[PDB]
Protein backbone atom coordinates (compact mmCIF):
# COMPACT_ATOMS: atom_id res chain seq x y z
CA UNK A 1 0.00 0.00 0.00
CA UNK A 2 1.00 3.65 -0.41
CA UNK A 3 -0.80 6.18 1.86
CA UNK A 4 -1.19 11.29 -0.08
CA UNK A 5 0.46 13.21 -2.99
CA UNK B 1 2.91 14.65 28.85
CA UNK B 2 3.43 11.91 26.26
CA UNK B 3 0.85 9.62 24.72
CA UNK B 4 2.10 6.10 23.85
CA UNK B 5 -0.08 4.15 21.39
CA UNK B 6 0.35 0.51 20.35
CA UNK B 7 0.95 -0.12 16.63
CA UNK B 8 -0.49 -3.42 15.36
CA UNK B 9 1.69 -4.94 12.64
CA UNK B 10 -0.91 -5.96 10.05
CA UNK B 11 1.64 -6.97 7.39
CA UNK B 12 1.49 -4.20 4.78
CA UNK B 13 0.42 -1.57 7.34
CA UNK B 14 0.58 -0.57 11.01
CA UNK B 15 -2.69 0.31 12.73
CA UNK B 16 -3.92 1.36 16.18
CA UNK B 17 -7.10 1.07 18.16
CA UNK B 18 -8.62 4.49 18.88
CA UNK B 19 -12.18 5.42 19.86
CA UNK B 20 -14.56 7.91 18.28
CA UNK B 21 -17.75 9.43 19.58
CA UNK B 22 -19.52 9.98 22.86
CA UNK B 23 -19.95 6.23 23.14
CA UNK B 24 -16.24 5.41 22.37
CA UNK B 25 -16.78 3.39 19.21
CA UNK B 26 -13.57 1.45 18.68
CA UNK B 27 -11.82 1.86 15.31
CA UNK B 28 -8.63 0.09 14.17
CA UNK B 29 -7.00 2.59 11.84
CA UNK B 30 -3.77 2.87 9.86
CA UNK B 31 -1.22 5.24 11.41
CA UNK B 32 -0.11 7.33 8.45
CA UNK B 33 2.63 9.97 8.42
CA UNK B 34 2.08 10.35 4.66
CA UNK B 35 -1.45 11.79 4.86
CA UNK B 36 -3.13 14.31 7.12
CA UNK B 37 -6.80 13.43 7.53
CA UNK B 38 -8.47 11.09 9.99
CA UNK B 39 -11.38 9.17 8.50
CA UNK B 40 -13.49 6.26 9.75
CA UNK B 41 -15.54 3.59 8.02
CA UNK B 42 -19.24 4.33 8.47
CA UNK B 43 -21.28 1.28 9.67
CA UNK B 44 -23.45 1.66 6.56
CA UNK B 45 -20.51 2.15 4.16
CA UNK B 46 -20.45 0.41 0.78
CA UNK B 47 -17.07 -1.15 0.46
CA UNK B 48 -15.18 -1.17 -2.82
CA UNK B 49 -15.41 -4.28 -4.97
CA UNK B 50 -13.56 -7.17 -3.28
CA UNK B 51 -12.74 -5.07 -0.22
CA UNK B 52 -13.61 -6.09 3.34
CA UNK B 53 -13.72 -2.59 4.76
CA UNK B 54 -15.91 -3.23 7.85
CA UNK B 55 -13.74 -5.84 9.62
CA UNK B 56 -11.56 -3.36 11.57
CA UNK B 57 -14.32 -1.46 13.38
CA UNK B 58 -16.98 0.87 12.08
CA UNK B 59 -18.47 4.19 13.21
CA UNK B 60 -22.19 4.89 13.60
CA UNK B 61 -22.63 8.71 13.78
CA UNK B 62 -26.28 8.40 14.89
CA UNK B 63 -25.29 6.70 18.19
CA UNK B 64 -22.79 9.46 19.12
CA UNK B 65 -24.41 12.45 20.88
CA UNK B 66 -21.39 14.69 20.00
CA UNK B 67 -21.18 13.95 16.27
CA UNK B 68 -21.42 17.07 14.08
CA UNK B 69 -22.12 16.83 10.36
CA UNK B 70 -20.29 19.67 8.62
CA UNK B 71 -21.67 20.78 5.24
CA UNK B 72 -19.19 19.28 3.15
CA UNK B 73 -18.15 16.37 0.98
CA UNK B 74 -14.91 14.49 1.63
CA UNK B 75 -12.80 12.85 -1.00
CA UNK B 76 -9.21 11.50 -0.94
CA UNK B 77 -7.08 9.48 -3.33
CA UNK B 78 -3.86 7.80 -2.14
CA UNK B 79 -0.61 6.98 -3.90
CA UNK B 80 -1.57 3.35 -4.51
CA UNK B 81 -4.80 4.45 -6.25
CA UNK B 82 -7.22 3.60 -3.43
CA UNK B 83 -9.89 6.17 -2.55
CA UNK B 84 -12.39 7.12 0.11
CA UNK B 85 -15.42 9.43 -0.04
CA UNK B 86 -17.91 10.64 2.49
CA UNK B 87 -18.67 13.76 4.55
CA UNK B 88 -16.73 15.94 6.90
CA UNK B 89 -17.70 15.85 10.57
CA UNK B 90 -16.46 16.46 14.11
CA UNK B 91 -16.46 14.25 17.17
CA UNK B 92 -14.52 13.25 20.23
CA UNK B 93 -11.42 11.14 19.54
CA UNK B 94 -9.76 9.06 22.26
CA UNK B 95 -6.16 7.84 21.96
CA UNK B 96 -4.91 5.61 24.79
CA UNK B 97 -7.26 7.21 27.30
CA UNK B 98 -6.63 10.81 26.18
CA UNK B 99 -9.68 12.52 24.64
CA UNK B 100 -9.77 15.51 22.28
CA UNK B 101 -13.16 17.17 21.71
CA UNK B 102 -14.54 18.50 18.44
CA UNK B 103 -11.88 16.90 16.26
CA UNK B 104 -12.58 17.24 12.56
CA UNK B 105 -12.75 13.85 10.87
CA UNK B 106 -14.42 12.29 7.84
CA UNK B 107 -17.25 9.78 7.99
CA UNK B 108 -16.58 7.57 5.00
CA UNK B 109 -19.47 5.85 3.19
CA UNK B 110 -17.54 4.38 0.29
CA UNK B 111 -13.90 3.24 0.19
CA UNK B 112 -11.48 0.83 -1.46
CA UNK B 113 -9.22 0.88 1.61
CA UNK B 114 -9.55 -2.01 4.11
CA UNK B 115 -9.98 0.20 7.20
CA UNK B 116 -9.83 3.81 8.35
CA UNK B 117 -6.70 5.94 8.29
CA UNK B 118 -5.40 8.32 10.94
CA UNK B 119 -3.35 10.75 8.88
CA UNK B 120 -0.88 12.61 11.13
CA UNK B 121 1.11 14.68 8.57
CA UNK B 122 1.15 18.44 8.05
CA UNK B 123 -2.14 20.31 7.88
CA UNK B 124 -1.15 21.71 4.42
CA UNK B 125 -1.49 18.18 3.03
CA UNK B 126 -5.16 17.80 4.07
CA UNK B 127 -7.45 16.45 1.30
CA UNK B 128 -9.77 19.46 1.22
CA UNK B 129 -10.17 19.65 -2.60
CA UNK B 130 -12.73 18.02 -4.90
CA UNK B 131 -11.93 16.19 -8.16
CA UNK B 132 -12.46 19.50 -10.03
CA UNK B 133 -9.36 20.78 -8.14
CA UNK B 134 -11.40 23.32 -6.16
CA UNK B 135 -10.88 23.80 -2.36
CA UNK B 136 -14.21 22.94 -0.88
CA UNK B 137 -13.50 23.29 2.86
CA UNK B 138 -10.86 25.11 4.83
CA UNK B 139 -7.64 23.63 6.11
CA UNK B 140 -8.16 22.65 9.68
CA UNK B 141 -6.52 21.38 12.89
CA UNK B 142 -5.78 17.67 12.38
CA UNK B 143 -5.18 15.24 15.21
CA UNK B 144 -1.59 16.13 16.17
CA UNK B 145 -2.37 19.89 16.08
CA UNK B 146 -5.43 19.39 18.27
CA UNK B 147 -3.50 17.23 20.74
CA UNK B 148 -1.16 20.24 21.17
CA UNK B 149 -3.91 22.92 21.19
CA UNK B 150 -5.89 21.05 23.88
CA UNK B 151 -2.83 20.74 26.13
CA UNK B 152 -2.22 16.99 25.79
CA UNK B 153 1.27 17.31 24.35
CA UNK B 154 3.73 20.23 24.42
CA UNK B 155 4.97 20.03 20.83
CA UNK B 156 3.37 18.76 17.61
CA UNK B 157 5.77 15.85 17.39
CA UNK B 158 5.77 12.10 17.59
CA UNK B 159 8.22 9.22 17.75
CA UNK B 160 7.87 6.08 15.56
CA UNK B 161 9.00 2.60 16.59
CA UNK B 162 7.56 0.08 14.13
CA UNK B 163 9.67 -2.63 15.82
CA UNK B 164 11.30 -5.64 14.18
CA UNK B 165 9.93 -7.36 11.06
CA UNK B 166 8.51 -10.28 12.97
CA UNK B 167 7.00 -8.22 15.83
CA UNK B 168 3.26 -8.26 16.52
CA UNK B 169 3.35 -4.68 17.84
CA UNK B 170 5.33 -1.43 17.92
CA UNK B 171 4.69 2.01 19.46
CA UNK B 172 4.01 5.56 18.37
CA UNK B 173 4.46 8.27 21.04
CA UNK B 174 2.78 11.63 20.59
CA UNK B 175 4.80 14.34 22.34
CA UNK B 176 7.61 12.09 23.51
CA UNK B 177 10.68 10.06 22.61
CA UNK B 178 11.82 6.70 23.98
CA UNK B 179 15.56 7.06 24.60
CA UNK B 180 16.01 3.36 25.30
CA UNK B 181 15.13 2.36 21.73
CA UNK B 182 18.05 3.56 19.62
CA UNK B 183 21.85 3.40 19.64
CA UNK B 184 24.03 6.50 19.31
CA UNK B 185 22.38 9.93 19.25
CA UNK B 186 19.35 11.08 17.36
CA UNK B 187 20.49 13.28 14.47
CA UNK B 188 18.14 16.10 13.43
CA UNK B 189 17.42 16.35 9.70
CA UNK B 190 15.72 19.31 8.05
CA UNK B 191 12.33 18.69 6.49
CA UNK B 192 12.58 19.77 2.81
CA UNK B 193 8.90 20.21 1.86
CA UNK B 194 6.23 22.45 3.43
CA UNK B 195 3.58 19.77 2.70
CA UNK B 196 5.32 16.37 3.13
CA UNK B 197 7.62 14.85 5.76
CA UNK B 198 10.60 14.52 3.46
CA UNK B 199 14.30 14.71 4.27
CA UNK B 200 17.38 14.79 2.05
CA UNK B 201 18.82 11.35 1.24
CA UNK B 202 22.50 11.82 0.24
CA UNK B 203 23.24 8.27 -0.90
CA UNK B 204 22.48 4.55 -0.71
CA UNK B 205 25.09 1.84 -0.27
CA UNK B 206 24.15 -1.56 -1.66
CA UNK B 207 26.23 -4.66 -2.45
CA UNK B 208 29.51 -2.78 -1.99
CA UNK B 209 28.70 0.19 -4.20
CA UNK B 210 27.71 3.75 -3.24
CA UNK B 211 24.92 5.39 -5.25
CA UNK B 212 24.69 9.15 -5.04
CA UNK B 213 21.11 10.45 -4.63
CA UNK B 214 20.84 13.98 -3.17
CA UNK B 215 17.05 14.50 -3.25
CA UNK B 216 14.17 14.32 -0.77
CA UNK B 217 12.66 11.08 0.53
CA UNK B 218 9.24 10.87 2.20
CA UNK B 219 9.44 9.01 5.55
CA UNK B 220 6.04 7.33 5.29
CA UNK B 221 4.66 4.94 7.92
CA UNK B 222 1.74 4.28 5.57
CA UNK B 223 3.82 2.90 2.68
CA UNK B 224 4.79 -0.78 2.71
CA UNK B 225 7.89 -0.75 0.46
CA UNK B 226 10.51 1.77 -0.74
CA UNK B 227 10.11 3.81 -3.93
CA UNK B 228 12.79 5.58 -6.02
CA UNK B 229 12.82 7.32 -9.39
CA UNK B 230 13.03 4.87 -12.29
CA UNK B 231 16.69 5.49 -13.28
CA UNK B 232 17.98 5.28 -9.69
CA UNK B 233 15.86 2.18 -8.87
CA UNK B 234 17.31 0.54 -12.04
CA UNK B 235 20.87 1.21 -10.85
CA UNK B 236 20.08 -0.56 -7.59
CA UNK B 237 18.15 -3.35 -9.31
CA UNK B 238 21.23 -4.10 -11.42
CA UNK B 239 23.13 -5.15 -8.24
CA UNK B 240 20.22 -6.89 -6.56
CA UNK B 241 19.07 -8.90 -9.61
CA UNK B 242 15.52 -7.61 -9.45
CA UNK B 243 13.63 -7.68 -12.76
CA UNK B 244 11.12 -5.08 -13.97
CA UNK B 245 7.72 -6.58 -15.03
CA UNK B 246 4.89 -4.67 -16.74
CA UNK B 247 1.71 -5.35 -14.71
CA UNK B 248 -0.74 -2.87 -16.27
CA UNK B 249 -0.69 -0.41 -19.21
CA UNK B 250 1.47 2.06 -17.26
CA UNK B 251 2.49 0.17 -14.05
CA UNK B 252 5.80 -1.71 -13.70
CA UNK B 253 6.94 -3.65 -10.64
CA UNK B 254 10.27 -5.19 -9.66
CA UNK B 255 9.98 -8.87 -8.93
CA UNK B 256 12.68 -10.95 -7.31
CA UNK B 257 13.12 -14.65 -6.71
CA UNK B 258 11.57 -15.69 -3.38
CA UNK B 259 14.66 -17.72 -2.50
CA UNK B 260 17.11 -14.91 -3.24
CA UNK B 261 19.95 -14.64 -0.70
CA UNK B 262 19.01 -11.92 1.84
CA UNK B 263 22.32 -11.60 3.62
CA UNK B 264 23.95 -8.20 3.57
CA UNK B 265 22.50 -4.78 4.33
CA UNK B 266 21.54 -1.64 2.53
CA UNK B 267 22.78 1.63 4.11
CA UNK B 268 20.97 4.96 3.81
CA UNK B 269 23.05 8.11 4.35
CA UNK B 270 21.30 11.37 5.27
CA UNK B 271 22.53 14.93 6.46
CA UNK B 272 24.89 15.45 9.45
CA UNK B 273 26.45 11.99 9.34
CA UNK B 274 23.16 10.16 10.06
CA UNK B 275 23.08 6.64 8.80
CA UNK B 276 20.45 3.85 8.81
CA UNK B 277 21.36 0.23 8.10
CA UNK B 278 18.58 -2.07 6.75
CA UNK B 279 18.98 -5.89 6.58
CA UNK B 280 18.45 -7.21 3.04
CA UNK B 281 15.64 -9.43 4.35
CA UNK B 282 13.56 -6.25 3.89
CA UNK B 283 13.87 -6.46 0.09
CA UNK B 284 11.94 -9.70 -0.53
CA UNK B 285 8.16 -9.32 -0.20
CA UNK B 286 5.93 -12.40 -0.48
CA UNK B 287 2.85 -12.10 -2.69
CA UNK B 288 -0.06 -14.58 -2.27
CA UNK B 289 1.04 -16.80 -5.20
CA UNK B 290 4.68 -17.93 -4.81
CA UNK B 291 6.15 -14.81 -6.47
CA UNK B 292 7.89 -12.02 -4.62
CA UNK B 293 8.28 -8.33 -5.10
CA UNK B 294 11.57 -6.63 -4.61
CA UNK B 295 11.45 -4.18 -1.67
CA UNK B 296 12.31 -1.27 -3.98
CA UNK B 297 9.94 -0.03 -6.68
CA UNK B 298 9.95 2.71 -9.30
CA UNK B 299 8.05 5.96 -8.82
CA UNK B 300 8.51 9.66 -9.52
CA UNK B 301 7.91 10.14 -5.78
CA UNK B 302 10.68 8.92 -3.46
CA UNK B 303 9.37 7.09 -0.39
CA UNK B 304 11.09 5.24 2.47
CA UNK B 305 8.28 3.05 3.74
CA UNK B 306 7.94 0.47 6.46
CA UNK B 307 10.70 -1.78 5.18
CA UNK B 308 13.11 1.09 5.84
CA UNK B 309 11.41 2.64 8.88
CA UNK B 310 11.47 -0.56 10.92
CA UNK B 311 15.28 -0.03 11.21
CA UNK B 312 15.22 3.57 12.44
CA UNK B 313 13.92 5.31 15.55
CA UNK B 314 12.37 8.56 14.27
CA UNK B 315 11.26 11.68 16.12
CA UNK B 316 9.10 13.68 13.74
CA UNK B 317 8.78 17.32 14.90
CA UNK B 318 6.19 19.15 12.87
CA UNK B 319 6.69 22.41 14.83
CA UNK B 320 10.49 22.48 14.25
CA UNK B 321 10.24 20.96 10.74
CA UNK B 322 12.80 18.32 11.63
CA UNK B 323 12.89 14.55 11.73
CA UNK B 324 15.55 13.19 14.09
CA UNK B 325 16.85 9.68 13.34
CA UNK B 326 19.03 6.97 14.83
CA UNK B 327 19.62 3.28 14.28
CA UNK B 328 16.86 1.37 16.07
CA UNK B 329 17.55 -0.80 19.10
CA UNK B 330 14.90 -3.48 19.54
CA UNK B 331 14.16 -3.69 23.25
CA UNK B 332 11.29 -3.73 25.76
CA UNK B 333 13.36 -1.28 27.83
CA UNK B 334 11.72 2.11 27.93
CA UNK B 335 12.79 5.57 29.09
CA UNK B 336 10.44 8.17 27.57
CA UNK B 337 10.97 11.91 27.84
CA UNK B 338 8.50 14.63 26.78
CA UNK B 339 9.15 16.71 23.69
NA1 LIG C 1 0.97 6.21 -7.58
Amino acid sequence: VVFAF
Amino acid sequence: DSISLSLINEGPSYASKVSVGSNKQQQTVIIDTGSSDFWVVDSNAQCGKGVDCKSSGTFTPSSSSSYKNLGAAFTIRYGDGSTSQGTWGKDTVTINGVSITGQQIADVTQTSVDQGILGIGYTSNEAVYDTSGRQTTPNYDNVPVTLKKQGKIRTNAYSLYLNSPSAETGTIIFGGVDNAKYSGKLVAEQVTSSQALTISLASVNLKGSSFSFGDGALLDSGTTLTYFPSDFAAQLADKAGARLVQVARDQYLYFIDCNTDTSGTTVFNFGNGAKITVPNTEYVYQNGDGTCLWGIQPSDDTILGDNFLRHAYLLYNLDANTISIAQVKYTTDSSISAV
